[PDB]
């Protein structure tokens, strides 16, 4: 949909010979999509959920030890034997304490104990399994230019067939979005996400969902069962057993371990529950849609030029990305028509900075119709009508190139730098560069990269001052091997990024 | 966990954090200060140990960090 | 009462010349005093109890965040305040989120919002101090020698004055054994236990106490109050907020943390709590008391010897310390009368050995008595009688004599070397040699043993192994100063004992 | 605690213990020896560094050791 | 009984000063008593047994795996578990086959199998463990010279007072021999045995008995169970299951494992079992004391010397020692009278060897009267009568005394060089000498040689090679401390005694 | 057990034997050989390792038996 109110925004220029070009979708993220001599669109992820999850295994967090029993043997060799040992719901051991003539034995030496407890649980980690055929990814497409009356929602907007929705299915990798008379806009984006399922669980607690791994999972000491039916078979983890006195015992749980659970498994994806549905949402992954933009046409380009006067609503305002934003209005009668727009240095000169709306077109008397541009650097006024009656707001936009590039180079090390192989997938550069790219980060991303796991912040910053101070002591010229592997680049992701 | 790193090498951080998940780096830092100041004994003899092996004012700087750290 | 059945048993064999032996209580060890021409006794540690407690801290365990609310700030330059925030019982933070014109601010920018949510605990680590001015500690004190019925029991023990109970109250430092007509002993321990009162508190948890250090207890991080009435003061350590996206946040607690505390306080002295008098079972502390042995005498002295047949029950029995006990019974009317008792290697041989009753009189027609033999290593009889028509029952208890001396020797090392300065407090011996131990041991003690603190198992193998490095690989003869400071005792108290 | 050492300190050392305490010292080693197998690269760069510093055989295995003790 | 016909015979020939002799008893040996001015004696132990036993552990030799189930899982998460699981007597294991499409899941993967057995077993190793205050050792003493008629047996011996009986039972180890008119002898004697009980077990099996250790029978890897109520609680080492291919198993045991326990154990000693009574002839204990003839007097003394002669019966035929046996009848009527009998070198001569009969008495008409006697090495005239008409039969006895030593020497190093200290122990004699040569001995086998075992014949006679070798190759003269250790004697123990 | 000794252990050996029992002195000594003689690789193997060994003629028979030993 609309991509103002939000901060992190990609701008592709699109090529004018191809017709397509390949972007990457988050669930925050968003990029616009400008050619020349078409209409310019946005696309956005909506969410992520899978619908049907499969059970794996519940454990248990809280004992609730409820029925002893008790029974001794003398120093005779006829060891106890607890009639309670032969119940698969009742924890029993063997203990031989130390019997004499006062507890009435009649020998000196080691007796024996056999003590049998009732066990029962009350908080249970059921886990599922994610099945890689069932996630539905929603995405929705709009089209700027379009304008419609001041009081109008979503849903309009959808009749008027101008923010036309998607379900990318596991089936269906490929749809079209209608977009009324602006033509038809297909996909073409694959299975590979940044979640690597069929190697996952999804670890309930108390309401409380997470994304952890598959063998770390298995890997935990507590009471398990079945997902069938809860039949423990691991009960011996929270039940401790004291000291065996005399011809008795005592017994102990060891807590709720929920806490420990829930620090040590502190930091995965926390995914959402929508109930009524069975539906959980992803938040994490990524979609590489690839739009084709074939029978993308102007939707009015016969239509005249609008000569009376506008209205303006919503005075020009400043974007978190630094975009002016415009809505103004038509109230006289030669409609439909296409509202000429304008950005000069100075009223009445050479056109200068970009305009980000195709050809904002009216369509009806009174409509209200959002105007974005993207003035330069220095001073610049911003021009909208034809005659003598027009609305000249100026802008200033204080800010410096140099800046900006910065900045630019800053989010680029933020944002495509991660991803591994979908560095340079941004678009498509002649020269073998990107396919070379790739085909050294497909080993590079093989090895060295994901063989190994088990980092952690606090590892990655005592490592990484462990290897400059080994690299700044150093001998034989190794910061030339060095440099490949821990640079300048990898400093920086340590120290500010993947935080 | 406490000798054991975090879950943190699944790769998948974001732009999500909770109320109380960033207080963690200087929580570490603390404590192990705290119990660094609380008991001199051990710090005494790791710092004799560093000084006695090695004799370089380079290394043993990582090995007195590693000692306290994997001190509780 | 009776010492028999008890694995840690020591013995003391008196002095000929004075009256006043030291000896140590522990809550399962015990001591058997015997002087030359006195009846011997037993002492035996039952139990210390404290009787009122004073509250210090209760902690928070398990959060109960319970009611929500929260106030929306558009980029104008007034944040966001809740109202809720002028009150004590909410817990209330605030952010910036990411405000624009889709959510209805109308200025691109960073908004505010502080949310306010309500605290509630259900679990509560429920804190107490001892005061060193009430503990009651309490011992049974029994006579070997005296016969009676076989049909009776501890009552009548102690309605025959055989078995005085003694309570040495905090305030009455000597107290008199009755004892019977054997006379009367009196004690005279000080306050000096092994644990170090007004530096521990008891926290129970959830009706498992312990005995945490008063430090400890003051650094642990979690929701405490007053014990008085609650007021909450570090709500913010059980309950964090997830993302504030617009205008809207959710609230999560950390579990019951009841585990992590159960497992970090996981080895400390478990002290007990029996119900109706609030009192705790220590079970862990020692008492110091010298037996003043100037008014014990013999009861039966005047008495004719036994001159008729025994009859043997209950057949003599080794004891863990190696030790036999036999019943014998007497059935005739020449009676009260004294039994004559000796330990030959041969029937009519000389006496070797040791016994250990030291009169066995009767004052009965039928009657039971108890005897206690300790028997040399090679093979002996016992003779119970006198006339032609005695007990012979002979006995070989297979062991070594450098055996003998070496378990003594780790039983030595093991128990009497703990305790610090009081383990050179047995008895009293000539020459300064107990004098200056103690001396020593004092700012032995005092600096580089207990000034120090912080030391597990873990960490105490790690320092020996990197000690045991260092050693063999030094020169310069540090071994010679490093033997006094580590030697061949501490080392094997890290490896062994104290475990 | 995690990195703490026990609770030991107070010297009550007694001979009443659970079936669930003294499993712990062999449950340690357990887990070290499971983490040091599953993870090469960590055990591969502490044998680096303990190869270029050092050079006496003598106390580089102190290094691993305590490198594998600040790791899981 | 009579000491005849046994070859392994021991002849003592008592103490001029006391009147005690220690003497060590084995199942086959008898030994012979003769002081001076007593009449000469015979004792022999019968046997050993015990009465009560305990029962210790049953173990399993042959299962029968009866009923089977299976169930399956598709290799969606949610595995199979069987139903039977909560019942004891099922052993169940569950497997991963390689389940696909053919099998009608829909997913190549692994799935899950779960499989129980239920099991039974037919043969069991019942144990059984010994007290050390139930055996009831038995012996017999007879006395030689009495004469009785030709038809008779050990209940007219008995019923004249020549052959009393003895039941050293653990409580009376005490006993009194009437003896009829020769007086009384008495024993005391202890409980060290060669057996070592509280240390062995009985290995019932398949009504073969053993005598086998705690430990040995305590490391058996098999399916055991509690003697009170048989039901197995180790079932899965002697069940096996065959490979998993697909939604089914198949169970597969291992055999019987008699033969391996019968080969195995199939060495130690071995012990009977007479029903009726429970009772177990132990065959393999010893019995050490000491026979005080104080009491002893011979019975005719004041008897007239034989005047008529005798009647031979039963002609002198050699024994396996080299003592011959002669049975002379009188049939006059000058009785009671004792027999004059005497051995000389030549008819009429000084008087040689040494006479194994005391007083040959003879009490009525018509007796037979056993006379046994010991030749010199050369020719020797035994001459039984008084008057002109004598008994006048000759012997050669053809030998040399150069071998009788050392067939002595060597019998001595075979037998009593045995049972470690107890060698010394086959009489008293001065000067310190068995005093310290016990006290020796007690070290010696309470170190390197009864402190641990594990040495069978074919390690005895590789290790003594080895030492052999070594001790010839020695150099810094390691023979001067070798020769202690392993010299002479324990070589010869080693290749042909203790077999 | 069978690569164990037998049960001799307790030292009760004593003048009772059976005809199965004396005959474990040469039924081992011929299994060995018979298995020495069908196996021929082992048994030079072995040799060539006790010549290259010891140079003593004194320790490689020890050598060769052992090996014998160990195998049948």
């Amino acid at each position: 949909s609309q991509c103002s109110g939000i901060d992190k925004r990609d701008f592709i220029q699109g090529v004018s010979g191809g017709t397509w070009v390949d972007v990457v979708l988050d669930r925050k993220g968003c990029v616009t999509i400008s050619a020349t001599g078409k209409p310019t669109i946005d696309v956005r992820m909506v969410k992520m959920e899978a619908s049907n999850l499969a059970s794996v295994r519940t454990y248990c967090l809280e004992a609730s030890t409820s029925e002893i029993s008790s029974v001794n043997g003398c120093p005779s060799t006829t060891e106890a034997h607890n009639d309670k040992r032969k119940d698969s719901t009742y924890l029993c051991e063997r203990s031989y304490p130390d019997r004499g003539w006062g507890n009435g034995c009649g020998l000196f030496g080691r007796g024996s104990l056999d003590t049998c407890v009732k066990f029962a649980c009350s908080k249970k980690m059921a886990g599922h399994a994610i099945s890689r055929e069932n996630i539905v990814i929603t995405a929705a497409v709009s089209v700027h230019g379009h304008s419609g009356a001041e009081s109008d929602d979503r849903s309009q907007r959808k009749s008027r067939k101008e923010l036309a929705e998607l379900t990318i299915t596991f089936k269906s990798s490929i749809v079209e979005a209608d977009l009324g008379d602006y033509g038809k806009v297909q996909f073409e984006c694959l299975m590979d996400f940044g979640i690597d399922l069929d190697d996952v669980y999804t670890a309930d607690m108390s309401g409380k969902w997470w994304l952890v791994k598959r063998d770390w999972y298995h890997d935990i000491a507590l009471p398990w069962t079945a997902p069938s039916a809860d039949f423990w078979h691991d009960m011996d983890r929270l039940v401790e057993f004291s000291t065996p006195h005399a011809t008795k015992q005592s017994v102990y749980t060891l807590g709720d371990q929920e806490g420990a659970m829930s620090t040590a498994l502190g930091d995965a994806a926390v995914i959402e529950y929508m109930s009524s549905g069975s539906k959980v949402v992803f938040r994490t992954g990524f979609l590489k849609c690839r739009v084709k933009m074939e029978n993308l046409r102007l939707k009015g380009s016969t239509y005249m030029q609008c000569s009376k006067e506008f209205s303006i609503l919503k005075r020009p305002t400043a974007t978190p990305y630094g975009t002016v934003i415009m809505q103004v209005k038509y109230a006289q009668t030669d409609v439909p028509c296409r509202v000429p727009v304008g950005v000069h240095e100075r009223p009445g000169g050479e056109q200068v900075g970009r305009i980000i709306t195709a050809h904002p077109i009216i369509l009806q008397q009174n409509d209200a119709l959002v105007i974005e541009v993207e003035p330069p650097f220095g001073d610049s006024v911003i021009e909208i009508g034809l005659g003598t009656t027009k609305i000249v707001e100026q802008w200033h936009r204080d800010g410096s190139s140099i800046g900006a590039a910065f900045t630019s180079t800053m989010k680029g090390v933020e944002r495509m730098a991660l991803l591994g192989e979908h560095a340079w997938d941004f678009g498509s550069v002649g020269g073998f560069f990107n396919s070379m790219g790739k085909a050294i980060h497909s080993v590079f991303g093989g090895l060295f990269r994901a063989v190994f796991g088990g980092m952690s912040w606090i590892s990655k910053v005592l490592i990484g001052a462990i290897l400059m101070w080994l690299g700044v002591s150093a001998r034989e010229k190794t910061l030339a091997m060095s440099l490949i592997t821990v640079g300048a680049i990898l400093l920086y992701l340590s120290t500010m990024t993947n935080a | 966990s406490i000798m054991i790193p975090t879950h943190s090498t699944g790769g998948l951080h974001q732009g999500t954090e909770g109320w109380h998940r960033t207080n963690n780096v200087k929580n570490f830092l603390m404590r192990v200060e705290k119990w660094s100041l609380r008991n001199p004994g051990y710090t005494a003899l790791i710092a004799i140990l560093g000084w006695t092996l090695g004799t370089t004012t380079a290394q043993k700087v990582i090995f007195i960090a590693l000692l306290l750290m994997i001190a509780p």
